[PDB]
């Protein structure tokens, strides 16, 4: 489909200068490839919902940016030169195998003259890899948030930062991998990615795409029962308010109130100020609490972890101020090395919920004075020198 | 239609009608597995709303009915076997036809020429019919096999057959035919394959050694594999001891095939193939010996005299001879009704600085010890472990080579640098030990063993020569149920006397310059026969001395358990047995109670 | 050729069975539209992707055509002898009408019958051990049950591939198997065959049929296992459909054909041919006359101490222990708290001291009696024990999550012993696991949380040698209190010869073994079968607790906390008697009520829950 959009496309272009007479000085124009990057397509549900039935299809994905891949070089086409004369001939990839020829041109000949391949000299795309965290939300349970990986292409390399929210659309995709790595076999059990059509250069257009009004603000993006927002600034006027969500809040817990509430305002922490530039004190809160044991003092941080969105648990000791940040394992998937971002990366946004901090690693926790205090975190080691603001 | 009946043939099965109409036992047995299949039919159908068809035969028949046939099988079993089998499946369709296999036979016997072992076998005993018994291993993990092809054929309809035939079909081996997989019939129809009417068996191969008492003097042992299918599969356990009926195949190409050493692997099928049991030497006692042992019974010294006759060689350490002595003898064993059996034997250690003769005595252990295998340190690999040897051996059957334990099972393992040893084995041993048994699901072959083997181990101190000044503990070094594992441990010391000195030096220089021959000979009768049973006399003495030890040891020493407990009464049980005693008697507890002292002071 | 691949006439006939399969279809009665019909236009509506048989319909449909004939050909005694061709050819009976096989898109599943349709009367489904399963029903189809473990993640496998000539156009289907396959390359077509140039073919996905298998293997229930050997495991083939139903650490009646897969050993270790076989799954499924068999140890009475002797008599001595054993066996009542939230629910036993006791051997008591019940030892049971691996299985497909220890017996006891010995990362597991229902392991191919439902006892050795008692509590004992505070019962042995009772046990043990039988003269131990069923019974109950044994409660609980903080620093302890004690006690007495089979749940069964708490410590005044 969008092959044929693509050449109707060209052909109205053509059409339309010729209306306009001589265009742009000239006709090289015309020649140009001008391309489709169709969006917004259809109300995709996640990943994991989707069947083997629709293996090619547009599709809808969000969520934030994992890691991303290096450009990968990819030879369309292959470059190719010959013992004898020598002549440079060389094939494009087209399908995923390169077929060399034996020999020969030129000399041809014959001569069963060894065609040599000049790796610098064959084409690349890179079309890059963005391991992707996918948030449908919608979360049906009780699954745990799927993992991503697309391919992108071309002028989409790049194009994306880590962690951005992206609305992008692209082909499903799915293929086998050879097991052995030394044998000619494959392994069934077919590997599914993202072809990446549209993401939401559409970099270079940018709010270009905000005009035509960018679709009346997605009608709100599903703002409330206007009904439940009147519900919401009703209670509001609820008096008793400050008090009664924090009874609400544990409803399994008894008294403690205070705790109950420091915790609500914890919710509703602070506000975010960039001064000029920096400021940047965020909303950021952090509770401590201890006592006599069996407090449920577990308890709650079950409850919240399980309210919190981006929020995570953690034992003390059963830590290091490594696991924290920046993994940077073995992909090991593609046989590659890989930066996976530790608990606290991860936990940038929402609330951190720790267990046996007394009983920290002193190691750990020497995190946390950069963490409390930056609110961001600056890792120079390994590979890569940065500061990530968790 | 085949290559059409031969009179050969005919005749054989013929001739094989009136036997076995005469011997008519097995007409109605074959009706017998019948009913049982019908009546489980009802059961499944109704209920809810089995057996093999191999029947045995007994050779001694045929020499009287037919010696031909009888001599003809035993030589021919190719010839004879087949067309037998037909008038068997035969018959058996005539016994009850109307509702709607093999029908194989055991071939009991009545052996044999024939009866041979696997030390002696071949060349001439190739390809006849053969019985040989051994020990289990290295065993086999069953594969299903499968068996004669089927396919529908559209749009013709129609169907096809096909059959295969193992190098271990038949036992005599044939002209081998390479069938492949039937499909894509000729005329080009293609071949729709179904299932569950081809039919299939499963298959296992295993190994046997020739029996290992029967074994020479010493030597390298020589085991022969045969393969068991179906019904035959799985029936016994490594290390299990057993006498089969099989024919001995050459099956295969020796490699004059290939034109580009060794030759025809050969295998026994099947097939009889009978458990059979065995103590837990060889010998004869003749009248005279028998009588001595009878004799000497009587005499009251007997077990001192007894205790010093192990220790030509050896000053000393009688109390450990005597040790030794009921370890030859060991408990009796008692096996609860429908329920866990009591370990009668005892397992023994030894400690103490090197030149102790540890090593030395352990050997002597082994000589006249009647069995079994000794091992060293490191030892291992598995120990008694089958391995699960993998892969298969024979016919995709996975192996159990039956190991050490398993092996020495009824016999003495003798375990040296057994400080050495890796707690990985340690690990089992807490098992073979108490539990007495050995269990393997390895990958695997899910199954459970009895390794009833008894144990003794000599390591060494920790460290240097310190373990007599050491404290109790930690001159150990092996924790720690270990330590209480071995129902014996003694610490012996190199600390120097010269006036014992001299005692020995002596002895020494003499050695450079109660005869054991008869010791086994005592040993085997007394094991055979009789078991002391037990009495309330000692029960008393038995309890005061245990509660004594629990009370004052633990703050003299340490552990004790109901696990001394028990050891005190395999103890005396023993003793009651070198007594010959078909009872327990109070004394053989006192004596008990002297050792168990000692062992702890 | 005729005399090669030779043919044998069978009483099997498929050509009138596929037109009385016609018949039956969608032509049929019992269930104004027949059921197949309506069912296959709410397919044909494109609404349901997998159709499921079963075969009661077909007795039904038969008696229909048998009684009221004409006498029709019998399909169940064909079908579950073969079935296989079943399966197909069922397919294209149907693929007719409607509202080849590249272009179907619908699933056929069949159920078999148990059933009261059996007590028609009418096999095909027996639940089956693996043991009872013999090479010899390959090709059958069979019902049984067992143990999930493996549990695969599904992964797309395509059954055939489609290049396409585009030069003699056309298409080039090539079906594929096992692991791997070689693409085809020219081009096969026809029109291509013999031309001096065949076209050359490049596959499209849109067009290949491709599916989901989802694989496991199941273990023996191993109550089924035999006395001795071990419980056997077998794979299971599942695709389509039936793919994700599946999780580890499941009791689940399974029904599918038994279908082989040819492989063999090392190449060396072949006769041929095997088959080392598959199975397929088609089909899964996860107080009269007998209150008599209870009623003989109910009218005894004092069913909890006779029973409580009852349990392991074999062991001389601390029956208080085993009263314990008794109530740990019988658990109750759980709880949920509205939104809801749990509350286990089951009862954690510490059993500590050393050396002997055997005190192991109690715990290969219950694991022996304990249905579900499972005894493992630290070092021992790996962390991966506990923990499943997600790990291929076969016939089906693929990644199964392979549960073990806990996942293995959930809802079942588990025995854990050496329990010092078991390190960390279990220790973790295990602290955390105190949540019940709570097992999670994010590493790696593994997002999923599990849900163990099993009940835990703990046999370790004091620090060592044993219990000093110049070491105070805590001091002798080795483990943290947060585990500890989770413990439930913590049943401290300690040794300290005695000569008078020493000749006590001392005789037991002469007597038997002098005997195989010790108890006599008198007590009756109950058959654990017997004994299981009074068991079965009481679990039923779910007691209800007055107000009063509710106050009482509070204030001994009072009385609790207070006197055990009046402890203030160190020896005696452990404190706190935190709320969880509480809790706990209350569970308690909740499960001697059930023994009573209560819902009163009387203040004695308090007063007794606590008698036995005050007994399981204080031991160390002694």
């Amino acid at each position: 489909v969008i092959s044929i959009m693509d050449q109707t496309i060209k052909d109205c272009m053509v059409s339309l200068i010729v209306d306009n007479n001589l265009d742009y000085d000239l006709d090289e124009i015309e020649t140009k490839f001008y391309k489709v990057r169709p969006y917004n397509v259809g109300s995709c549900k996640g990943m994991r919902e989707l069947n083997p039935n629709d293996i090619d299809k547009l599709i809808n994905l969000k969520g934030l940016v994992l890691r991303s891949t290096p450009v990968i070089p990819d030879m369309k086409v292959a470059f190719f030169k010959c013992n004898v004369c020598d002549h440079t001939m060389a094939v494009e990839i087209d399908r995923g195998v390169i077929q060399e020829p034996a020999r020969c041109e030129r000399i041809d000949c014959n001569e069963p003259n060894s065609m040599s391949l000049i790796h610098n000299r064959c084409s690349f795309a890179d079309k890059q890899v963005i391991k992707l965290q996918e948030t449908p939300d919608f979360v049906p349970d009780g699954q745990t948030p799927h993992s991503i990986s697309l391919c992108v292409y071309d002028e989409l390399v790049d194009s994306c930062r880590a962690g951005d929210r992206i609305e992008v659309t692209g082909t499903f995709r799915s293929i086998p991998i050879r097991a052995n790595s030394r044998q000619r076999v494959l392994k069934s059990l077919y590997k599914t990615y993202v072809d990446v059509v549209h993401v939401k250069t559409s970099t270079i257009e940018q709010e270009l795409m905000q005009n035509k009004v960018d679709h009346n603000e997605v009608e709100e993006v599903r703002q409330i029962t206007d009904q439940d927002l009147a519900k919401i600034r009703e209670v509001a006027a609820r008096e008793d308010l400050y008090s009664l969500l924090a009874r609400s809040i544990a409803p399994s817990i008894y008294e403690l109130e205070d705790v109950k509430k420091g915790i609500l305002l914890q919710l509703f922490g602070g506000t975010n100020k960039t001064f000029t530039k920096g400021g940047r004190y965020r909303g950021d809160i952090n509770i401590l609490l201890c006592g006599d044991p069996s407090t449920s003092k577990s308890q709650i941080l079950q409850y919240v972890h399980k309210i919190t969105p981006r929020g995570v648990y953690t034992s003390g000791k059963g830590s290091s101020a490594v696991g924290l940040t920046a993994y940077i394992t073995r992909d090991v998937d593609t046989k590659q090395l890989v930066l996976e971002s530790g608990a606290l990366v991860l936990s940038d946004g929402g609330v951190c919920c720790i267990d046996e901090f007394d009983k920290m690693s002193d190691s750990t926790r020497s995190v946390l004075h950069e963490v409390m205090e930056q609110q961001t975190i600056s890792i120079a080691k390994a590979g890569i020198i940065t500061t990530l603001n968790a | 239609t085949f290559f059409a009946p031969d009179a050969v043939f005919g005749d054989r099965v013929r001739r094989f009608q009136e036997f076995l109409d005469t011997f008519t036992s097995y007409r109605d047995s074959v009706r017998s597995i019948q009913v049982y299949n019908s009546n489980n039919a009802a059961n499944y159908n109704d209920d809810q709303d089995i057996l093999p068809h191999r029947i045995i035969i007994s050779l001694d028949d045929l020499r009287e009915f037919d010696r031909s046939f009888w001599s003809g099988i035993l030589v021919e079993p190719a010839y004879f076997i087949p067309p037998a089998e037909k008038a068997l499946t035969d018959l058996a369709d005539s016994m009850d036809d109307v509702p709607h296999h093999p029908w194989k036979l055991s071939f009991k016997g009545s052996f044999g020429a024939h009866a041979l072992s696997p030390r002696t076998l071949t060349a001439q005993h190739l390809n006849k019919l053969v019985s040989v018994e051994g020990i289990v291993t290295k065993t086999s993990l069953v594969r299903p096999k499968l068996i004669r092809s089927v396919h529908y054929a559209a749009k013709t309809g129609r169907f096809h057959y096909r059959d295969y035939t193992d190098a271990t079909t038949t036992l005599t081996t044939r002209i081998p035919t390479p069938a492949i997989y039937p499909t894509e019939d000729t005329e080009g129809n293609k071949l729709t394959t179904e299932y569950g009417y081809s039919t299939f068996i499963d298959h296992q191969r295993i190994t046997v050694q020739e029996m290992p008492e029967m074994a020479p003097a010493g030597q390298l042992p020589r085991s022969i594999d045969v393969i068991l299918d179906d019904d035959l599969v799985d029936k016994t356990k490594p290390g299990d001891r057993v006498n089969v009926v099989g024919v001995f195949k050459s099956l295969g190409a020796g490699g004059m095939n290939q034109s580009n050493l060794i030759g025809f692997k050969t295998l026994i099928l099947g097939n009889t193939v009978y458990p059979l049991h065995a103590r837990s030497a060889r010998q004869m006692l003749t009248d005279f010996d028998i009588r001595n042992i009878n004799k000497l019974s009587k005499k009251k010294d007997i077990f001192d005299i007894l205790s010093q006759s192990l220790a030509p060689s050896i000053y000393g350490h009688d109390h450990i001879k005597k040790a030794i002595l009921l370890m030859l003898m060991g408990g009796v064993e008692k096996n609860l009704e429908n329920g866990s059996h009591l370990r009668g034997d005892i397992n023994i250690l030894m400690v103490g600085d090197p030149s102790t003769a540890k090593s030395q005595l352990l050997r002597f252990v082994l000589n006249t010890a009647s069995l079994a295998i000794a091992t060293t340190g490191r030892g291992s690999s598995g120990v008694g472990l089958t391995a699960a040897v993998t892969t298969d051996r024979e016919t995709g059957e996975r192996r159990l080579e039956a190991g050490a334990m398993v092996l020495a099972d009824r016999g003495v393992v003798c375990i040296d640098e057994f400080d050495k040893m890796t707690d990985v084995d340690r690990v089992a041993i807490h098992e073979v030990m108490e539990q007495q048994t050995v269990t393997i699901a390895k990958a695997g072959i899910h199954t459970t063993l009895n390794a009833r083997c008894s144990v003794i181990a000599a390591a060494n101190p920790v460290f240097g020569q310190y373990d007599v000044n050491r404290d109790p503990h930690q001159n150990i070094a092996l924790p720690d149920s270990l330590l209480s594992r071995f129902d014996l441990l003694f610490v012996v010391t190199d600390d120097i006397n010269e006036i014992r000195d001299r005692s020995i030096s002596e002895h020494v220089l003499r050695t450079h310059r109660v005869t054991i021959p008869f010791l086994r000979k005592y040993v085997q009768y007394a094991k055979e026969r009789v078991i002391p049973q037990l009495t309330q006399e000692a029960i008393n003495v038995i309890v005061k001395n245990y509660t004594d030890l629990r009370n004052d040891d633990n703050t003299k020493k340490s552990p004790i358990t109901a696990r001394t407990l028990e050891t005190l009464i395999r103890l005396a049980t023993a003793h009651a047995k070198v007594r010959l005693s078909k009872t327990v008697n109070k004394v053989d507890a006192k004596v008990a109670a002297n050792l168990l002292r000692f062992a702890l002071l | 050729m005729s005399a090669a691949l030779p043919s044998i006439q069978l009483p099997v006939d498929y050509n009138n069975l596929f037109n009385e399969i016609t018949d039956f279809l969608v032509t049929f009665k019992q269930d104004k539209g027949p059921k197949y019909m309506a069912m296959l236009q709410k397919v044909a509506n494109r609404e349901l992707n997998s159709v499921i048989i079963d075969l009661d319909d077909i007795l039904q449909y038969q008696n229909e055509k048998f009684l009221q004939g004409t006498q029709a050909d019998d399909l169940v005694s064909a079908i579950q002898q073969n079935a296989n061709h079943f399966t197909e050819l069922f397919c294209r009976a149907i693929d007719n009408n409607m509202p080849p096989n590249l272009t179907r898109r619908y699933f056929l599943y069949f159920k078999p019958l148990s059933q009261n349709c059996a007590r028609r009367y009418r096999i095909s489904s027996k639940p089956l051990s693996v043991r009872q399963i013999k090479g010899d029903f390959l090709g059958q189809l069979i019902t049984v049950r067992g143990i999930i473990t493996r549990v695969s993640d599904v992964k797309p496998a395509v059954e055939v591939i489609a290049y396409t000539c585009d030069q003699c156009g056309y298409e080039v289907f090539q079906e594929v198997n096992s692991r791997t396959f070689t693409p085809l390359s020219e081009c096969t077509s026809e029109e291509c065959s013999q031309n001096q140039t065949k076209g050359q073919l490049f596959m499209s996905t849109r067009a290949s049929k491709f599916s989901a298998f989802q694989e496991c293997k199941i273990q023996e229930l191993s109550q089924q296992v035999p006395v001795g050997h071990i419980p056997r495991s077998l794979n299971i083939h599942v695709n389509g459909t039936l793919v994700r139903s599946l999780s580890p650490g499941d009791i689940v009646d399974v029904t599918g054909i038994f279908l082989p897969a040819p492989y063999t050993g090392f190449k060396a270790l072949k006769a041929g041919l095997l088959t080392e076989t598959y199975l397929e799954a088609q089909f899964v499924r996860q107080t009269s006359d007998v209150e008599e068999r209870v009623m003989e140890l109910i009218t005894s009475g004092d069913v909890y101490n006779r029973l409580a002797k009852s349990i392991a008599p074999e062991i001389y001595g601390n029956l208080d222990v085993k009263k314990a054993l008794l109530l740990l066996l019988v658990g109750g009542v759980d709880k949920r708290v509205g939104d809801g939230m749990k509350i286990r629910g089951d009862i954690n036993v510490c059993l500590m001291g050393d050396p002997g006791v055997a005190k192991s051997q109690l715990l290969k008591a219950i694991c022996k009696i304990s249905p579900r019940g499972v005894y493992t030892t630290g070092k021992g049971s790996s962390g991966v024990g506990l923990t499943a691996a997600v790990m291929k299985d076969p016939v089906t497909d693929e990644m199964i999550l392979e549960g073990g220890a806990l996942v293995l017996a959930d809802n079942g006891i588990c025995c854990i012993d050496e329990f010092d010995k078991m390190d960390e990362s279990d220790r973790t597991a295990i602290h955390e696991v105190m949540e019940q229902q709570t097992i999670s392991i994010s590493k790696a191919g593994i997002n999923t949380t599990l849900n163990a439902r099993t009940s835990i006892l703990a046999a370790a050795n004091p620090l060592y040698g044993r219990y000093n008692p110049r070491l105070s509590p805590l001091d002798n004992i080795n483990l943290p209190a947060a585990l500890l505070s989770r413990f439930d019962i913590l049943f401290l042995m300690l040794d300290i010869p005695s000569r008078d009772d020493d000749e006590k046990l001392a005789e037991h043990v002469t007597y038997v073994h002098m005997h195989n039988k010790q108890p006599d003269l008198d007590f009756t131990p109950v058959e654990p079968s017997k004994m299981r069923e009074y068991i079965a019974y009481a679990k039923t109950k779910r007691p209800v607790m007055s107000e009063a044994v509710n106050d009482y409660v509070v204030q001994a609980y009072i009385r609790l906390r207070q006197d055990s903080k009046r402890e203030m620093d160190s020896k005696f302890s452990f404190g706190q008697a935190t709320p969880r004690t509480l809790l706990g006690i209350i569970r308690l007495s909740q499960a001697l009520a059930k023994l009573r089979l209560a819902d009163m749940v009387d203040i004695d069964d308090v007063e007794e829950a606590l008698r036995l708490v005050r007994v399981s410590k204080e031991s160390l005044y002694q």
